[PDB]
């Protein structure tokens, strides 16, 4: 299935020109722009893999791209998002976060269902790639 | 004579700490502006028409509310804006009940004041500062949901009653599997003998949870805890929060003590708590009594509601897009401006509270989407009613039309596009990949 | 289409557990009166403008709320009465926010509608049995005061605010020991800055001890617990109950949920509850939109809180005296009987609640008191304001005067004088034998 | 001092003609008519002393008149009430009681102030006469 | 005994002379004067009964003087105070509170003691004379 | 470089919402003013030495503290005033943990800086409007001991420690019946081999109670609940309001939030609360480190005690009488104004906080008292030792010696008498009329 974390994660995967104009955005926002990938997309792993730092007071695309693209050659088969963080008093967070790359397939999530008091279940989802280790998934 | 008492006082200065009111006032038939401004001080302040020895032993003005500023109202002859400032020693601090009796209760003179309607308030800062304020607020759910730069998405479950807790719970995921952010109970439905409230909850958690499992999203419903009693609210908040419910919702009606004391719960428990307040109700269209929406705004923000809904401008809610306006930024920002046309009469620091969520509720539908856009914000929940639940082809497909609009919409918006005049062709150009979308655009061009 | 869902029926049979709404309703212009009931009933009953198959999953038709009935406001060509029926089994039962939240919620319909306006409701007998109703009621808070045949007679403290709690104490004292039964905090006075709410109520408690060893009469002193949250209620009616107050107050913006709470612990530990509601406040002389008091009534009774004010017809209160009467029917009788001058516009069976005590207050004086007994009753507290603390010999002699004119037209009613008629003598023959109404009544001859 | 309970206790003693006038209102309302008296006027004595039971579909106030004149001349240093009590369902209680018979003084109450947790204090107020027995009072 | 409720009650009773400069010290704090007297001198009886209004705006001790004695007068056999209230923002209080007439004999207190759980006991202070209507104390 | 960073600002605008600290600094040797201004800034405000980019992450420089402004102290060359300015929302609401922590803590810089002591804060408003202040207060605890216009009078009971239940409860029952208006635990006396906390409390009780009944006065005697855990705190302040009691004891080292926790109690539970603070400990004398007792006194106003030990100018106490006299204001006044040589800084509103009432105590005896009453004032409870103890006529004698001379020196104060210079005649006539006095007086002339 398609994981729908991301702000526009019910288009069409974005085209370099698309991802582009995201940036522009950011920069016109004033944003920290940083990148991270993961291979546990979990909704609530909140702590994705750092391509590097965030870039600060960036003024071209360029060089972004050129990390996305990077990220993108070494981890191919990594979800990898771009976040746009704000430091506007009383923001003080993302405002922006966006898919860049999604592994070739998607299996999606195991639902574990424990029996607890009367008709309650405690709920765990595990993705199933990560029944294996890292360098085993997609 | 109120002018004569004291009540009256265009020398006044505001103090920083005054709690500020502004009515739009209708003297009685022939009484002066200034008698009725005084009149209403005069009443919202003490009770008193007599020779009272025992005023004397306390600091008396203190006490008194003056009115300090009358102004005509523009475009119309026989109704005036009326300035009233209130020492802060007179609140209670971190109560709304008080708040509201103090201001909104005894301003009488039904001998000088023909019609009275409270239209804004300046709350100071150091009492805005005794309140609690969103208990999760707009930035901290946002994290909770992993959800940015875009608004949020919600409907009601339809129809709003008689679903069985099974068939309630597959409608709920349904939506959610097909693109809601957020599901949400009626305000109406609470515990009745179609359905009893526990189901609800039980069954409405699994879809939750498998609509999660089928997206990778963090994915939420409301439970409506409205209830009768505290004690019951609370058995009902608590199985919200036992079964690990993102957000629970309030109706207004429950009423400003049943609502801080839940916003206190929220906050302790880590709950988002929507609060709905219905956006037509027989209390809607007066220019002439009452009390301007946005004064509840500054209110429910400051009691410590995470979403209240707020109004549109366009489809069946017909509201002043600009008026409109002056709500959400009550809501969201952290200074508002005076305004005239927003209807915001004072400037006002909202001493760093955290940000209550506007709703945007009504006829509205995918095909309005760069008006929405445009005219709320990113930081909104849209709700859309039968356009989900009736789209031809089932629930999923309704949410995936809405869900790729938005989305659509708000990559125009950052990539700079004109897309309030370019909107209906961006959305086509969305629908082009989009079969439900495209389905959406037709379904609703009998409209116009 | 409305009328052509099934929401308007002129041939719908009302059943006798059916929930009844009658609005004032003023169609938008050129809509049809049968378009506009259908428009209100199809809201308040369902949220859904599409191919919805999720109806046939119910019994739908049960959840529709049926416009039954038009008639067009008499002296008054574009405003209609529409009559609205609601099958029992939508509203919680012992609920007063379901009740709101369902039918003064989602009566939208923004484009056949202009203005609404709740009138009356026709709770159905079986919905009724579902709630408390009054605490204590009239009849039992007479068996515990030993007051009997005559109406009561209060105060509020003068100034409202600013006393210490020693000073606080001194003025109930005196008031109860010169003739009042009660006294009573503000509305506003709930714990703040100039002075918090525990000494107020210890030194309350002697002065209340003090005048019941005075008069040897059981006394009270309604103790506001208005407070921002439950538990902060809780606390406060918790050391009214432990010192031995006969009564405490609330205010009605706590809120419908507090209220029912609240009349729940008055019930469960023997605690007269009475409620405030301000008599003139900016939500007041609407003919066009909200809802009419007598609803308030109808679902205060139901709360169970033992007082409300209910009006009065002179003084500076200006009402028309025969739907003031409705209000005090509503509150006393056993059963209701449509009268159309009086705004009852539904037959009512009551079920056997209690009954609720009115209060009037406002400017009235002693010198009014053969048109407060002829207008009002026997079962009502008749408050007095500065017609108490300023009486010009002390508060002890102000509560004489009041105290003696009550009890004196009492005297002459039941001798089945023609009291309304020769009032100022029967007052004037009392003051024969009474200085403090004498001073009163002189005091009060340059109004006239 | 004056003790003021009964519905017209701020009024002087009524004389007979108006007592007369009383009983033909409690005639007019059908109520049962009974005579009490006690010489414990505390306020939470809710039981009086019945002087015969009370008089039911009466018609005419001289045997009520003769009755509490009787009352007067036994137990002429005691209070003395009227009460007239109604069976209209939904009400089924005394709807006006009033004295008729005052002892020639009255003391009054004592205020005892028992000191009890923080600064909260327990009351009772006891009569002064009833610190002695009942053929000794007034 | 003496009780010595009142801030000069470890003194002499004051002269009239000496009760003038008091005044004159309440007028020069802008204080309403009030008098007040009780014959049951229970300290926690915070409500004497009130020999009049209190005096506010006064500017000479003489009327002032004059109500303390006709008061004296009228109840000789009672305790008579003066006080002084103020009504400054934060204060809005007594300030001042001093007795100018005390009974010819002071009997006190009689100490209740009521046992309660383990070894604690349950305290009442009962003024001697209040064990009699008002009207025969002191 | 610490002013390179922006910690330094010399054009830095104050905000009427900043919290505000002066600090009196002595730099290392060879380092410049401004650069140790900014170094006690740039470190109570952030612990950093490197390139940190998580800082761009936050809006950074609200959360650096500003030094602002530096004035030499004058008479001496080598000490500068520094006053550093930081935003309320670094602050804890309510929390004086979190205050200190954020003040006096990070505050290092031994590289600029060689001695540190913080001379004043300024509060601002809206925080202080966060916090409780005291839970009784001057007026309250006047009113609750019906005791007016004269200071309180008090003793330690002689020995401090020894003395069984029975025997300690003879000299607190002497020194109350024989005048004293409270008398009191030493701050060591809590529970021990020699005598346990219960048999003391109700002993005690027994003698508080017979002092009332010998007096017909209001009497107390203050209880110390100090103890190892909030629990036993707790268990033993219970007692105290189980028994009766008008007041307690807590010792300043239980520390701030054992303090508020107590205060927030004796609020709730209508308890006086005497805070103990040792006049003369270790951490004294100091001109150079540390803290200056004046803001002690801010942050216990704050937290909410009723009484703290303040100092007095005379005695065994030696003190700049016009600095104690700052710390009595700061108790005491509604609002501070800056004044240099009572060593307040700052300006100050206290927001209506309650007042804390001084405690003065030493070498003080009854020769003195026309200079206690000339610098202390009428708030004050005046604390004598062995001079009551040990008056050679009994304790009673001793208590009654002291409580005349302070009457008679208000009596001589109100007359407008010139007491501070006619002192010993009005006690020499106060004694013609007091064999107690008389022998004191004597007693106290070996003095000199
Ligand atoms: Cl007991
Ligand atoms: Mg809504
Ligand atoms: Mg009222
Ligand atoms: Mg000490």
């Amino acid at each position: 299935m398609r994981i729908t974390q991301g702000t526009f994660s019910f288009l069409p995967d974005l085209t370099d020109e698309q991802i582009k104009k995201q940036i522009d955005y950011m920069i016109s926002k004033k944003l920290a722009i940083g990148i991270e990938y993961t291979n546990d997309i979990h909704p609530r792993n909140s702590f994705w893999e750092m391509w590097g730092l965030p870039l600060f007071e960036v003024t071209d695309p360029a060089p972004v791209l050129f990390e996305i693209n990077a990220c993108r050659k070494a981890k191919s088969n990594f979800y990898i998002k771009v976040v746009g963080f704000s430091s506007e008093r009383g923001i003080e967070s993302t405002i922006i976060s966006f898919i860049v790359n999604r592994p070739k397939h998607e299996p999606g999530f195991n639902l574990i269902r424990q029996e607890d008091k009367s008709r309650s279940i405690k709920y765990s989802i595990q993705a199933y790639e990560t029944y294996k280790p890292e360098d085993q998934r997609y | 004579p109120y002018a004569k008492m004291g009540y009256w006082n265009p020398d006044y200065q505001v103090k920083d700490t005054d709690v500020l009111a502004l009515f739009r006032v209708t003297p009685q038939p022939g009484v002066d502006p200034i008698e009725a401004a005084a009149a209403v001080a005069g009443e919202s302040s003490t009770a008193t028409w007599t020779v009272v020895w025992t005023d004397l032993l306390t600091a008396a003005d203190l006490y008194r509310a003056k009115a300090y500023k009358v102004d005509q109202v523009p475009n119309n002859p026989e109704q005036y804006f009326a300035y009233i400032a209130y020492e802060l020693d007179l609140f209670e601090e971190g109560s709304i009940a008080n708040l509201t009796a103090s201001i909104i209760g005894n301003v009488f003179g039904f001998k000088a004041v023909k019609a009275l309607r409270l239209e804004d308030m300046r709350l100071p800062f150091a009492y805005i500062k005794t309140f609690q304020g969103p208990a999760t607020g707009v930035i901290l759910e946002r994290e909770r949901l992993d959800k940015f730069g875009r608004p949020l998405l919600g409907c009601t479950t339809k129809p709003k009653l008689g679903l069985s807790g099974k068939n309630y719970g597959r409608v709920v995921y349904e939506a959610l599997k097909g693109g809601l952010d957020f599901v949400k109970d009626d305000e109406n439905i609470n515990s009745q003998p179609f359905m009893r409230w526990r189901e609800r909850y039980l069954f409405v958690m699994e879809a939750v949870n498998k609509a999660a499992a089928a997206t990778g999203e963090v994915k939420g419903h409301y439970l409506n805890v409205t209830a009768a009693t505290m004690e019951e609210m609370y058995a009902r908040a608590q199985l919200a929060k036992e079964l690990g419910s993102v957000i629970i919702m309030i109706d207004l009606v429950i009423g400003y003590t049943a609502i801080q004391t839940m916003a206190k719960w929220a906050r302790d428990n880590d709950m988002i708590l929507h609060l709905h307040r219905a956006g037509n109700s027989t209390y809607s269209r007066q220019k002439n009594h009452g009390m301007n929406f946005r004064v509840i705004c500054k209110w429910m923000r400051m009691a410590g509601v995470d979403h209240i809904h707020a109004g549109t401008v366009v489809g069946k809610l017909e509201g002043d897009p600009i008026i409109t306006r002056g709500f959400y930024k009550t809501l969201l920002l952290p200074k508002l401006e005076r305004n005239l046309q927003e209807g915001l009469f004072f400037d006002m620091d909202w001493a760093s509270l955290r940000k209550v969520m506007p709703v945007a509720s009504g006829g509205i539908h995918a095909g309005q989407m760069h008006q929405l856009i445009h005219y709320l914000g990113e930081d909104v929940v849209l709700q859309f009613g039968g356009g989900t639940i009736g789209h031809p082809d089932g629930i999923q497909s309704g949410a995936t039309a809405n869900r790729v609009a938005l989305e659509a919409m708000i990559l125009a918006r950052n990539e700079n596009r004109d897309f309030l005049t370019e909107g209906p062709e961006i959305l086509r150009e969305a629908a082009k990949n989009c079969g439900a979308l495209r389905t959406a655009l037709d379904l609703w061009k009998d409209i116009t």
